[PDB]
RNA sequence: GAGGAGGGUGGUGAUGGCGUGCCUUUUGAAGAAUGAGCCUGCGAGUCAGGGACAUGUCGCAAGGUUAACCCGUGUGGGGUA
RNA sequence: AUGCCGUGGUGUAAAGCGUGGCAGUGAGACGGCGGGGGAUAAGCUCCGUACGUCGAAAGGGAAACAGCCCAGAUCGCCGGC
RNA sequence: CGCGGCACAUCCACCUUGUGGUGGGUGUGGGUAGGGGAGCGUCCCUCAUUCAGCGAAGCCACCGGGUGACCGGUGGUGGA
């Protein structure tokens, strides 16, 4: 449907592929919220980052 | 055009050596072993400004939590009984209500109390 | 302005404490709240808030079996090889007060104001207390119940 | 104009041995940290005319 | 009577008289403002209830606006060569309670 | 060789996580 | 100590391998598979050059495939 | 204001927490690495050249500009090599 | 498995590239993972790693503790999470 | 995260729409080596103006000011 993400850790001691990928998603610090689609590139930005994100099915 | 530096190099060790008044040993009378102080004075303050905003909240929950023990209830149950019940009120406040007016401050126990869960280790 | 306490506004009483069978842990934390001023609201702590102590019957405070043989009480004295070392049960014979005493005074911070503190506390062996000029009411061991 | 530390006046010489004085090494009595020495980057004579165009 | 009020992001406990230090609120001197609450005590009656406190506010009358202490920042690491000054004054206001 | 095992032990805590520095 | 110097020399990494990988357009004349001997062979619109280079002789797509057991490297025009 | 209480400047700071000088040089120094006993004074990217490159700006613009020198008390007017 | 090259969608201001002015650096250290030397010894040494941190990073935690965990100080606040 | 101050960048609307000013969003502002941009202070000359034996410079103390280098006020000493 569409998804909202929170971000619960911080970028410092991430990845490349880690940092760039909470770009493209819209995030920027701690706490901060973004509302994207569930298309499949999404949940491909989601899965490189899952431990860094916290994820729920909100309108 | 010769320039005798006196007049503006005496302009910045008149107002360091008002600065190091109250100091000990070389380091009040001193240019420069006040200009050492200095640089520690204000690295002292700026880390102090922001240490004692939680050095009084340090100090409200430890009055908060002897008057808490007072009316039979611990600090961990009251804070959660005021945010079930919807009472606002900061740790600031609630600590100066413990030592200036106690009858008012058993009122928000028992409005905290009240509207704490009735088993409050089964969970949600 | 938060509170501050002047001086001659704290307020002092007495109290006593039995130790007939009270462990050795919660009876020096129970004396150390209650010599520091932890129980007032009126806490502040560079004041010497708080009040009295008396310990009695500290030669019946409960210490296990495995600690009045095993667990050592170290003195030194400067000289070389001056290490001395005695157990608790042959301290609980001969100044069982000291027991009690020593257990308080590490639970207090170690600071200046903390040698005014434990001016505040009277330990002694058997059931009767000389401070009976005072009116030391008991105090019990109570657990808040969360 | 003033002298720079090679037209002020003796100097010559090295005033005492390097190693072994306990002082600072100085080579000329008339280096530009000694009171009396010459003049680091001191004025010179100049001429200062510049040359604007005459349609200017 | 007494009562908590809100004011500035910060909370401040109040009667009727006081002079309280705030934050720079827009608005001149001598006009009136309007504050919400978060608790009033009116003897021995706490009323404690965020449905109830919503229809109580505290009429305030400024004073005029003031400036804060001098705060002097010199910013300092061991044995790099990094300094920065930078000073502040922090912009409050005056303001007395005539409410409740 | 007790402080090189002393030291080497401490990184067994919650905080450090396995890790020390040296 | 025994000077065990008998072998610590070495010749300089010459580059080789796979240049301009499948789906990729290239020019004429583009160099596609570098290598030693014909681990790759030319197909259709490949030449294979003087030290075996496999390079393009007309712009195109690059695929790769296999002509019996041989692989083949081939550009379609 | 005679005194006390209230409030506010200035001086001292019982007591609590936090807190490993400055510079240079280093992978890293409060470091038991270097340098300074203290104060006042002096003490280090400057200048010459139609130099070289690159820019900001001003005049003139298919043209721009003179050098030596000459004439004026001057910073002005001539001077095409 | 990863990594690498190409291409089609989608996403993201301070990403990439060409050409000039001015640089500094070219002694690195520890931690995780893959290896060589060494006795599968070293706070040892030599490499790999769109790996991290320190260097150049304060603040909280690990008693103290450049390199470990959490987190990146524009300033104020006697406010919350 | 909340409330208030400052600075840089960018975008959207105005004013001689880039020499650029005013207002409103979102973002950004740890920092050595180093690069870039903008300022305070002492002295000297020139132009204009204005103080000074009814007390200038300099020095000392106090009370205030600015985001910083720093500045102003009043008084004491002093003599161009
Ligand atoms: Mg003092
Ligand atoms: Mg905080
Ligand atoms: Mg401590
Ligand atoms: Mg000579
Ligand atoms: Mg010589
Ligand atoms: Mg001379
Ligand atoms: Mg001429
Ligand atoms: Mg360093
Ligand atoms: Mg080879
Ligand atoms: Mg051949
Ligand atoms: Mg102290
Ligand atoms: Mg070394
Ligand atoms: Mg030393
Ligand atoms: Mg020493
Ligand atoms: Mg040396
Ligand atoms: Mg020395
Ligand atoms: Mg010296
Ligand atoms: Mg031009
Ligand atoms: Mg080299
Ligand atoms: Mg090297
Ligand atoms: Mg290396
Ligand atoms: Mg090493
Ligand atoms: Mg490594
Ligand atoms: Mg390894
Ligand atoms: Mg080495
Ligand atoms: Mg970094
Ligand atoms: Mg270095
Ligand atoms: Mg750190
Ligand atoms: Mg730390
Ligand atoms: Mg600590
Ligand atoms: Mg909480
Ligand atoms: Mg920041
Ligand atoms: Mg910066
Ligand atoms: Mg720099
Ligand atoms: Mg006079
Ligand atoms: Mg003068
Ligand atoms: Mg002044
Ligand atoms: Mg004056
Ligand atoms: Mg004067």
């Amino acid at each position: 449907s569409q998804l909202k993400i929170t971000q619960v850790r911080s970028t410092i001691g991430a990845r490349w592929k880690q940092r760039e990928s909470l770009r493209t998603l819209g995030l920027r610090r701690i706490r901060h919220s973004v509302i994207r689609e569930d298309n499949a590139a999404t949940r491909g930005l989601i899965a490189v980052v899952r431990h860094l994100v916290e994820v729920e099915p909100a309108q | 055009a010769r320039v005798k530096r006196a007049v503006n190099a005496h302009k910045k060790r008149r107002s360091i050596l008002k600065a190091s008044r109250g100091y000990r040993g070389q380091r009040s009378r001193l240019y420069r072993k006040a200009k050492e102080q200095q640089l520690h004075s204000l690295n002292y303050a700026y880390r102090d400004r922001r240490a004692r905003k939680g050095e009084f909240r340090k100090l409200w929950i430890a009055r908060i939590n002897a008057a808490a023990r007072l009316n039979d209830i611990t600090y961990n149950r009251l804070i959660q009984g005021l945010k079930a019940a919807g009472v606002e009120v900061d740790r600031k406040n609630l600590a100066d209500i413990a030592i200036s007016d106690p009858a008012a401050f058993t009122a928000l126990v028992d409005v905290a109390r009240a509207a704490l869960p009735e088993d409050v280790n089964a969970p949600s | 302005p938060t509170y501050a306490p002047k001086a001659g506004d704290t307020t002092r009483s007495w109290y006593v404490i039995d130790a007939t069978d009270v462990v050795l842990g919660r009876l020096a934390v129970a004396a150390a709240n209650l010599l520091r001023g932890k129980h007032k609201p009126t806490f502040a702590p560079n004041v010497d808030g708080g009040d009295f102590v008396i310990v009695i019957n500290a030669d019946k405070v409960a210490i296990s079996g495995d600690k009045l043989q095993h667990k050592m009480v170290y003195r030194h004295s400067g000289y070389p090889g001056g290490l001395h070392k005695r157990t608790i049960g042959e301290l609980m014979q001969r100044h069982p007060d000291r027991v009690v005493e020593k257990a308080i005074l590490g639970m207090l911070p170690k600071n200046r104001l903390s040698r005014q503190i434990q001016r505040k506390l009277r330990v002694y062996a058997g059931p009767e207390h000389p401070h009976s000029a005072q009116q030391p009411v008991p105090y019990e061991l109570k657990q808040v119940a969360q | 104009s003033t002298k720079t530390r090679g037209e002020v006046s003796g100097g010559g010489r090295k005033p005492y041995r390097q190693k072994g004085t306990g002082r600072a090494r100085q080579g000329s009595t008339r280096a530009p940290q000694f009171t009396g020495g010459g003049v680091v980057h001191g004025p010179k004579p100049r001429d200062y005319s510049q040359r604007t165009p005459k349609k200017m | 009577t007494y009562a908590i009020v809100k004011t500035g992001g910060k909370q401040y406990k109040v009667a009727v008289g006081d002079v309280v230090k705030v934050e720079k609120l827009e608005s001149e001197q001598g006009e009136k403002v309007s504050l919400p609450v978060a608790l009033v005590v009116d003897g021995a009656t706490v009323t404690t209830d965020a449905k109830a406190l919503a229809k109580v506010a505290v009429t305030g009358e400024v004073l005029g606006h003031t400036k804060g202490p001098k705060i002097r920042i010199h910013k300092f690491k061991n044995k790099t060569g990094y300094h920065k000054r930078q000073g502040h004054r922090q912009q409050l206001t005056v303001l007395k309670v005539t409410g409740i | 060789a007790k402080r090189g095992r002393k030291k080497r032990d401490r990184k067994y805590s919650k905080a450090n996580h396995g890790k020390r520095p040296n | 100590g025994a000077s065990s110097s008998r072998n610590g020399r070495d010749s300089a990494a010459q580059r080789l391998g796979v240049k301009r990988y499948g789906g990729q357009v290239v020019k004429a004349g583009e160099i596609l598979v570098r290598q030693r001997g014909t681990k790759f062979h030319p197909g259709v619109n490949v030449g294979r050059g003087g030290d075996d280079t496999l390079f393009a002789k007309t712009a195109g797509a690059v695929e790769f495939g296999i002509k019996r057991g041989r692989k083949t490297v081939s550009i379609v025009g």
